[PDB]
């Protein structure tokens, strides 16, 4: 009854375990290890369907181009998450893992995610975060940059705390959702 | 009721570096076949 796995690219919170931790199981991780992959149990009722997704952590590049075939980039969306406050990481993932989409998924979507409301502290961010012009960023902030670039379009927040998951949730598993048509 | 947020989850496979080969451990039956065949190293002792 069709698949939904949604794979992953980049590190520092890209979404792969990041989000199913927090944003989905809501437990923490377990062993620390360079998630090269890491498996993941989740069952999404759209409409009342139960499903079966996997978050699929890969990079394209470190010795995953040649376990790709693995993750088939017609897996489906991309998930891709980013830091928040500290900015160091905000232009870069940009420039830095987005031209990694097309390595894993060069035909198809990727769904960008911003959330740190709990990691913010280092004053000197902020300090910094006026000369980019980009101010606080916040978990709205993410989104803002998400409508530039054009995408699925997402919203949610950092872990600890919950503003509405269900949301990203609704288009991450609507647009892999696939409406099937009557084909014999 | 439309979507809905996941409510199981858990670590199937932890894969991690590997120094044996510059390979990943723990692969995936899938994965580690897909190429390899050994999760880590010879899959395990049954
Ligand atoms: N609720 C929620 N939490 C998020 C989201 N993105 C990131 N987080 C949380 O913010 C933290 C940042 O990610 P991080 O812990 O570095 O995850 P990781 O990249 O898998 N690293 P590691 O492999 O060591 O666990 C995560 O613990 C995660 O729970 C999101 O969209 N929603
Ligand atoms: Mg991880």
């Amino acid at each position: 009854m069709q698949t939904i796995k949604c794979v992953v690219v980049g590190d520092g919170a890209v979404g792969k375990t990041c989000l199913l931790i927090s944003y989905t199981t809501n437990k923490f991780p377990s062993e620390y290890v360079p998630t090269v992959f890491d498996n993941y149990a989740v069952t999404v009722m759209i409409g009342g369907e139960p499903y079966t997704l996997g978050l699929f952590d890969t990079a394209g590049l470190e010795d995953y181009d040649r376990l790709r075939p693995l993750s088939y980039p017609q897996t489906d969306v991309f998930l891709v998450c980013f830091s928040v406050v500290s900015p160091s990481s905000f232009e870069n993932v940009k420039e830095k893992w987005v031209p990694e989409i097309t390595h894993h998924c060069p035909k198809t979507p990727f769904l960008l995610v911003g959330t740190q409301i709990d990691l913010r502290d280092d004053p000197s961010t902020i300090e910094k975060l006026a000369k980019n012009k980009q101010k606080p960023i916040t978990p709205e902030t993410a989104e803002k940059l998400a409508r530039d670039l054009k995408a699925v379009k997402y919203v949610e927040c950092s872990a600890l705390t919950q503003k509405g998951l269900k949301n990203v949730f609704d288009e991450a598993i609507l647009a892999a959702l696939e409406p099937p048509e009557p084909k014999k | 009721g439309s979507i809905s947020l996941p409510s199981d989850f858990e670590h199937t496979i932890h894969v991690g570096f590997d120094a044996v080969t510059g390979e990943f451990t723990g692969m995936p039956e899938q994965w580690a076949r897909l190429l390899q065949t050994s999760n880590i190293t010879k899959s395990e002792q049954k």
